[PDB]
């Protein structure tokens, strides 16, 4: 299996935006990042599939973040626009290592997944 | 079964599938009578019935000791039966069931929790011990000229010492219900018994491996000669309602050179699960057989009503349909039940073919519906797929 | 698997009133979507009336709304179809079916079941 490492989280105040960034220690098809908010359940934001070469998006998010990825560095890039105090929350980072296809917007279809990092909306 | 080709997001909806969902778990309780073999002893060495009654009595000390691990251990299918396992483990409800089934080997319990359980008695193994063996063993000599003693003795604690080393092997909860654990014919009496309605009863009768395969047991403890498990069964309560799969492939467009790729992210199994549609997202987690689908209520996704909008109109507003977009067309073959979807692309060289004749025509780029009755293998450059 | 069957068809005069029901011989249509289509002599067949599978919504095509109202019956194991108020337009061949996903909403799609048909002749 792979193993993710995150990063670009922080504390920013509503309507401003940020960065995240996910790479790879190996090969990844279906590259994505899920959300879990304080004491809700995780929820798909977006996602990148390089068989199909697709990309979907949450429909609470789309229109606000934008999902990118390298593939020759494994790595996908989130770019979150206007954000608001209820895109609150941890966002993992989920990875297929590839092969069958399967929906994006379901977690169980992803078999590596990072610690998280954390974005907090304020004032 | 039918199958709808829908050009607006190269898809398919294959329907006419009669559902089978679990809605309960029936509990068996089983006694396994022993009888009294650890107050019988063999002091003249090596014999067949002397290694019969040792690997009987080991087996009772070995299941308790696992008895006493499981229950230090135990201090949504696997949650439900060790809840009610603790229910049933309080001696009140131990003593009503061995009492119920006092003068009967099949008897309907009660227990304090209102939950209606069915108990059941196996008594052969005792009623060789205590009408046979015991009077067989005179003055702890068991090397007797009666090799058909040993041959009882081995028929009969067969089924015991093979429900030991599987509760054992498993730590007092095992995976599966194998034939020692529960019989056919204990199977069909199980079924005959739960709280459901005969069409369904009928239908989990004539599946019983279905039925076996999603079941567990777990070991409530040995309670002097007599060995107490159950066996958790699964109770499919809705049958024959609408169960429907959607497979896709990518749908392209261009325009002025830039493309337009689409595709379905809502692929998989749903059923009408009595007025909430559930989504199976593997194919793996629901099985066909004949005209019914067996899917496991476990790994099923509740999805809105409106969701089901997708297959008539992709763009509708009334739900945000789970698709996929992109820019570099992909092409690729969808095997659907009853055909394949097939997207062609620039780069790729498309056709269908007979097993008889071969090549049947090269298909046109964009996406093609062919069925089963036109074809019977696709094929995208170098690799063939075959439909059913 | 599912073979549906109409009655309660037949003739009757301008404003007279029918009871038409959708039954399946061992099937309950409880949580089945159903339909009412209609092949008139000279047009096309047309769906003028459905239920749906989740909160029993209907849907009425205004060639006969408010003249017909679609219900569940028999202990939610038939569909019924009472109609009021008939005229000579509404003689046709009356057909019950599934729908298309299990789904009533706006014009019904024929779904994988349909019905051999009851004629209604309105003189
Ligand atoms: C052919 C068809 O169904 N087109 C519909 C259109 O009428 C509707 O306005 C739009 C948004 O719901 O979705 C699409
Ligand atoms: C068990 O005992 C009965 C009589 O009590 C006898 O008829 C029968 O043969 C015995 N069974 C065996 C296996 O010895």
């Amino acid at each position: 299996q792979v193993q993710l490492q995150e990063s670009g989280g922080g504390s920013v105040q509503p309507g401003d935006s940020l960065r995240l960034s996910c790479a790879a220690s190996g090969r990844t098809n279906l590259m994505g990042w899920f959300r879990q908010a304080p004491g809700k359940e995780r929820d798909f934001v977006a996602a990148i599939r390089w068989s199909t070469r697709t990309t979907g998006y949450a429909d609470s998010v789309k229109g606000r973040f934008s999902i990118s990825r390298d593939n020759a560095k494994n790595t996908v890039y989130l770019q979150m626009n206007s954000l608001q105090p209820e895109d609150t929350a941890v966002y993992y980072c989920a990875a297929d290592v590839g092969g069958s296809y399967s929906s994006m917007y379901y977690a169980r279809n992803y078999d590596a997944w990072g610690q998280g990092t954390q974005v907090t909306v304020s004032s | 079964l039918k199958e709808s080709y829908l050009e607006e997001s190269c898809s398919t909806i294959t329907e006419g599938y009669l559902s089978v969902l679990r809605t309960g778990w029936y509990t068996n309780v089983f006694t396994l009578e022993v009888g009294d073999v650890e107050n019988l002893t063999c002091a003249d060495g090596p014999s067949l019935i002397k290694t019969e009654l040792d690997l009987t009595k080991s087996a009772l000390r070995e299941l308790r000791t696992v008895s006493a691990d499981q229950l230090a251990r135990e201090e949504a299918a696997v949650t439900a039966g060790v809840a009610i396992a603790k229910t049933i483990r309080l001696e009140s409800e131990v003593t009503a069931i061995k009492n119920a089934l006092k003068k009967t080997n099949e008897a309907v319990s009660t227990l304090g929790n209102g939950v209606r359980v069915l108990a059941t008695a196996v008594r052969e193994l005792k009623d060789f011990v205590s009408k046979n063996l015991t009077r067989a063993i005179n003055k702890n000599k068991c090397d007797i000229p009666d090799l058909k003693m040993a041959v009882s003795f081995s028929q009969f604690n067969r089924r015991f010492l093979n429900v030991v080393r599987q509760f054992s092997d498993n730590a007092g909860i095992t995976p599966a219900i194998s034939l020692d654990l529960m019989t056919d014919a204990e199977l069909a009496r199980a079924v005959s018994n739960m709280p459901t309605s005969a069409g369904q009863i009928k239908l989990m009768l004539e599946n019983r491996a279905m039925v076996r395969r999603k079941g567990f047991g777990i070991l409530i403890g040995v309670y002097g000669s007599s060995v107490i498990y159950m066996v958790q069964l699964p109770i499919f309560g809705v049958i024959d309602t609408p169960c429907w799969i959607v497979k896709a492939a990518p749908s392209c467009s261009e325009k002025k050179g830039n493309y337009a790729c689409l595709l379905r992210e809502d692929q998989g199994w749903y059923c009408q699960n009595a007025g909430s549609t559930v989504y199976y997202p593997n194919e793996k987690d629901c099985e066909t057989r004949g005209d019914h689908v067996f899917c496991d209520t476990a790994a099923g996704i509740n999805v809105a009503e409106q969701s089901k909008e997708c297959n008539i109109n992709i763009s509708t507003t009334n739900y945000p349909c789970k698709v996929s977009t992109g820019r570099h067309p992909i092409s690729m073959v969808a095997l659907s039940p009853l055909g394949a979807l097939v997207a062609c692309y620039k780069g790729v060289s498309c056709s269908i073919g007979s097993n008889r004749v071969g090549i049947i025509k090269q298909l046109n780029k964009g996406c093609s519906y062919i069925t089963n009755q036109d074809a019977d293998t696709v094929t995208i450059d170098n690799t063939v797929y075959q439909l059913s």
